Parts: C-alpha cells; sequence; structure tokens
RNA sequence: GGGGAACUUGAGUGCAGAAGAGGAGAGUGGAAUUCCACGUGUAGCGGUGAAAUGCGUAGAGAUGUGGAGGAACACCAGUGGCGAAGGCGACUCUCUGGUCUGUAACUGACGCUGAGGAGCGAAAGCGUGGGGAGCGAACAGGAUUAGAUACCCUGGUAGUCCACGCCGUAAACGAUGAGUGCUAAGUGUUAGGGGGUUUCCGCCCCUUAGUGCUGCAGCUAACGCAUUAAGCACUCCGCCUGGGGAGUACGGUCGCAAGACUGAAACUCAAAGGAAUUGACGGGGGCCCGCACAAGCGGUGGAGCAUGUGGUUUAAUUCGAAG
C-alpha cells in the first residue's frame, strides 16, 4: 500500500476528496460535510484545505506515500485541495484536469432564473 | 501566417499518411484551429475531415 | 474621508518608562481629570501591597493577557449575514484591550472603584477576568468563523 | 399591334472546371448522462440567498471494471458554405437536385411577372404502431410570501425521438415582393478565371459571381439607406386608407380536432401612432462628497416633572402653525 489516486470533487456546492487504490480500491475519504461544514460553507477553500489535509491524515494507517491527484469538475477546490496534499507532506506526482466533459451528452436542465 | 500546404503545394491529404496530422492534432486530442495553424480556407475543411476519417479508423484518437 | 490619526495625552519625552508614563499621564479614560486620576493610581497601589512586586510590570502582564489578535467584522453579502474575521491594528488592539479592562472594572460590582479595579488588575494579570473571559471568546468565534475571508 | 425575312447581346443547349452542414435512403464511431451487477469504501450525498423536500447503514454519494439502453454530434466553426423559404454540421456508401467560372461549339427572343390553381413549409398539437437516456407543460411535495395555482428546490406525466398520415401556423424579419438597366470610391472575405513575375515558394495588376463593413451623390419626418439602395427609372403581383369594436359576428371553404382562410356592421373615442429633443426616474452603469453610514461617546423613549401639540370637555378652553 504504497501509491494511488486521489480524486476530488469540486462543486459550487461542496468539495470531496477520496483516496484509492491504483486500481480503484478506496481507503479513505473526506468532505466538508463530513466536517461539519453545513449549508453553502461547504464550498470555501478553507474547508476544501481542511477536508483535503484530513483525508491525507486519513491516508497513513495504511501508509501510501507518493501519489497522482485527479481534479473534477470547476470551483474554489481545484487549487485549494492541491495545496493542501502538497502541504500535508505527501508525495505528489503531478495533477490531471480531467474534466467530464461530453461531445454534446444530453441536454442540460433549464436555464435557472426563469 | 504560413499556409503548409501552399508553401509546398501539396495536392489532396491521402488519409492513410499520418505524421502531418500528429502535428495538426493537438496534444490532447482536439483540431487546431486556423488562429494557430494559420492554413488556406478550402483547406481546413478537408483537414478536418481527414482527421474524422482517421479518427473512425482508430489511428487518432478520441482523447489523450 | 481620509484616514488621519493623532496624538493624545502622551507624557514627556525623555527617560519615559511606562510606570512614570502613567504615573504622570495616560489611560485616564474615565472621564475628566480629578476623581478619574487619583481612583486610577489608588487602584496601581492596592496591588503593590497584594502582590509585592512592580506594579507597571503586573500591569502590562495584564494587558498583554488581555490582547487579541482577531476581531470578527459582519457583512451584507449573502441572504445569511456573513462575518469576516481581520488582524487587529496595534493601536486599535491597546484602545480596545483599554476599553473592556475599564468598562468591566466598573461592572464587576464591588463596594469601591478603587477595589473594583483592583481586583480587575489582579483578574486580568491572572487569566481569570471578564475581559480575559470575552477575549478568548471573540478568538474562539473568530477562529470558528475564519473559513470565510 | 398583325404578318414576312434578319441577327445575337436577353434567355438558353454543349464542352471544360470548382465549391458546398442541399436533399432522400442505408450502415458505422466516439465522449458523456442514466440504470443494473460486482470489487474497495464509510456517513453522508445533493441542493439554495438562507434552506428544506428527497436519495443513504437494506452501504448511498465516492471509485474501477463489465454490460444495457436511448439521445445529440465537442473541438472543426468562420457577421463561413449550401438551399427559394422553413432550414441543413460525427463518419461511410447508393440515388438525386441546385449554384458559380471559362467557352463561344449550337437555337435565335424561346423572356418577366403572376389572379385563381398546385406544391413545399420552425416549433407546439392530432391520428395509428413503435421507442422512451436525459430533459421536461400538467401534477406532487419542500421552500418564498400578507397571499404564491409562479419565480426557487426534489421528483415527475404527456411530449421531445422513429415510421406513415393530418394540421398549414410564428417576431415564417433584412419588420425591406420579383425581374431588368444606370450611378464616386475605400476595405475585408468565399469560390473561380487572366496577365507580368517563375509555369514554382508568394508578389503585383485585372477579372465574374456572391458575402460583410465603411462611405459620395441622391433620398428620408428623422433614424438612416447607399452597386447586396430605403437613389435614379420601367414592368408585374400583393397590400393600406384613424384607434377600438375585430381578425370578433354571420355565411361559405378546408380540418379528425384544435382551429385556419375569406371577412362586415352597430356603437364609441379625438385621438392612437413613428422618429427624435430636454428633463425626470431606474430593485441600469462609471466617479465624488456630506457624524450619510461605519469607529466610538453621551442620550431619548422605562420613572417623575416642565412645556408644546393632538383628542375630549367646557360658556369659552382666542386665533395661526401640520413630514
Amino acid at each position: 500500500i504504497e501509491s494511488g489516486i486521489a480524486h476530488i470533487r469540486s462543486t459550487f456546492n461542496n468539495t470531496i476528496v477520496t483516496i484509492t487504490d491504483t486500481h480503484g480500491n478506496a481507503i479513505s475519504w473526506s468532505s466538508a460535510g463530513a466536517l461539519g461544514f453545513r449549508g453553502s460553507r461547504k464550498s470555501t477553500p478553507f474547508a476544501a484545505q481542511m477536508a483535503a489535509e484530513t483525508a491525507a491524515k486519513g491516508s497513513i494507517e495504511h501508509g501510501l506515500k507518493t501519489l497522482e491527484v485527479t481534479v473534477k469538475g470547476p470551483g474554489s477546490g481545484r487549487e485549494a485541495a492541491i495545496r493542501a496534499l502538497q502541504a500535508a507532506g505527501l508525495e505528489v506526482t503531478a495533477i490531471r484536469d480531467v474534466t467530464p466533459v461530453p461531445h454534446n451528452g444530453c441536454r442540460p436542465p433549464k436555464r435557472r432564473r426563469v | 501566417k504560413v499556409c503548409y500546404f501552399t508553401s509546398n503545394g501539396i495536392t489532396h491529404i491521402d488519409y492513410k499518411d499520418v505524421d502531418l496530422l500528429k502535428k495538426f492534432v493537438s496534444e490532447r486530442g482536439k483540431i487546431l484551429p486556423r488562429r494557430v495553424t494559420g492554413t488556406n480556407a478550402k483547406y481546413q475543411r478537408k483537414l478536418t475531415a481527414a482527421i474524422k476519417r482517421a479518427r473512425q479508423m482508430a489511428l487518432l484518437p478520441y482523447v489523450s | 474621508k481620509g484616514p488621519v490619526a493623532k496624538r493624545d495625552v502622551l507624557p514627556d519625552p525623555i527617560y519615559n518608562s511606562k510606570l512614570v508614563s502613567r504615573l504622570i499621564n495616560k489611560m485616564m479614560i474615565d472621564g475628566k481629570k480629578g476623581k478619574s486620576q487619583t481612583i486610577l493610581y489608588k487602584s496601581f497601589d492596592i496591588i503593590k501591597e497584594r502582590t509585592g512586586n512592580d506594579a507597571m510590570e503586573v500591569f502590562e502582564q495584564a494587558l498583554k493577557n488581555i490582547m487579541p489578535v482577531l476581531e470578527v467584522k459582519a457583512r451584507r453579502v449573502g441572504g445569511a449575514n456573513y462575518q469576516v474575521p481581520v488582524e487587529v491594528r496595534p493601536e486599535r488592539r491597546t484602545t480596545l484591550g483599554l476599553r473592556w479592562l475599564v468598562n468591566y472594572a466598573r461592572l464587576r460590582g464591588e463596594k469601591t472603584m478603587e477595589e473594583r479595579l483592583a481586583n480587575e488588575i489582579l483578574d486580568a494579570a491572572n487569566n481569570t477576568g471578564a475581559a480575559v473571559k470575552k477575549r478568548e471568546d471573540t478568538h474562539k468565534m473568530a477562529e470558528a468563523n475564519k473559513a470565510f475571508a
């Protein structure tokens, strides 16, 4: 148990962080909802900092050290969890900018004002 | 500002030859537009059709 | 509009130890001269008797134990009235600490003002004052809402 | 006008080329979304201005494999291209339409417009059989609110999709009918052609057909238009005659229906309108000030008393004052 992927969902509402095995078996995960930031306080970079660092601290009990991280979706957690993971002391190789953009996909929901 | 295809006067694409399409596709997999390529207008459409048939033929990737 | 600041009631310039500084000037936020300074001197003395050491030393130790570093201000953004904490400038720091010192000095309620301020000096030198209490209150609430910025 | 003989510019046929999301039919590919099965995995996910309803310990969300399925074709992409219009963007094939350049190899005015008529004709809807991933009128709950049949949240039906018929309407707009000729220029841009350079790389000068932006003359009430005229002229069609009543009534003609077309009057008003100017206002924008707000201090309204005022009363409580 020495390496894997960090999956971070940054949303307008919440920030999620999850560590996993290189072949996809999850060990630990966290979010501002887990740390008690409730409402729309879940979207601040500070809660992204805290959730990312506490998930990194939960990574120790199986002892992975080197890491690559996939940032998922837009928001203030796009860089906050990145700096938190880098400052947590665990080695990160690179970040990945994969977004689930389709070619077209289904039509989105209605324009959210009218 | 230099159009590659008029620069050496090369005729139609011959889609089986690929290495020029390699440096006409972005490293993440999308087509470079005329703002960076600077090709002539009438060749850009046969270019994008060529890389489309390459993508269906799976020599050039949809995403990378 | 335009930020301005000004000196008030500073003591004599040379050899200004803080004990002679507040012996001849300074603090005096109780009202008018007369029944503001006399009483302050009496409070200052009734603690030399209590602890046989330097009155100004324990006084600035009390001030130090009162000193905050975080203070929160409210914001109108959002319909939920968020509040944002900022770093306190040192002049604001000292005047605000002295403000809470004097207000629960008069609030703490003993039989007379000199023993009131004297017990406040003791209870701010040690960390068992109402002003120390509210200091940690704003400190912990600023630490609670520190996520915003 | 009628008849007869001409001619090739108008209109055309050939020949050589070019470009196109033009159309009909068939097949194929990829990214995601959803759902399901399993591995890992704990305690929330999701959502908004706050929130709440929902989904989750029956293991959710997260995460990786592997399927199922339907949908639309990222980038290309361009006030680009095509089509008469509505409209047409993944790829491959079959069939098929149309446009433009050169060419004068052939006909010799075969042209224009068009009432009626005929055919196409966005979306929504209707009929029959399919299909139904997401979305999503109706509807459900939760919010918001004085109230909220809405805006907001979570769901969610018809439909959206396919085949075959029907409806035949939109701000179906360039709010500009079609054809023809003339009239300063400048600058892009599409698809072609020609000349000098070389017949290269690409330079210049012409050149048709579009396609944008400027801009004379001229025109307009002004806005503005201006070789893609709202200028100058000619032909042919359609239409208007104050606002309502009213695209309603009646009667015909279609339609399965919803409705569509044709289309009065009575009565009533003295206006309704277009373009522009100055102001004002804006839960429009850009700067600035004022104990305007902030930072603080002391107060009022809680108590008594003084005084003014309202109300009530008296014989009169003298009149005037009113954000």
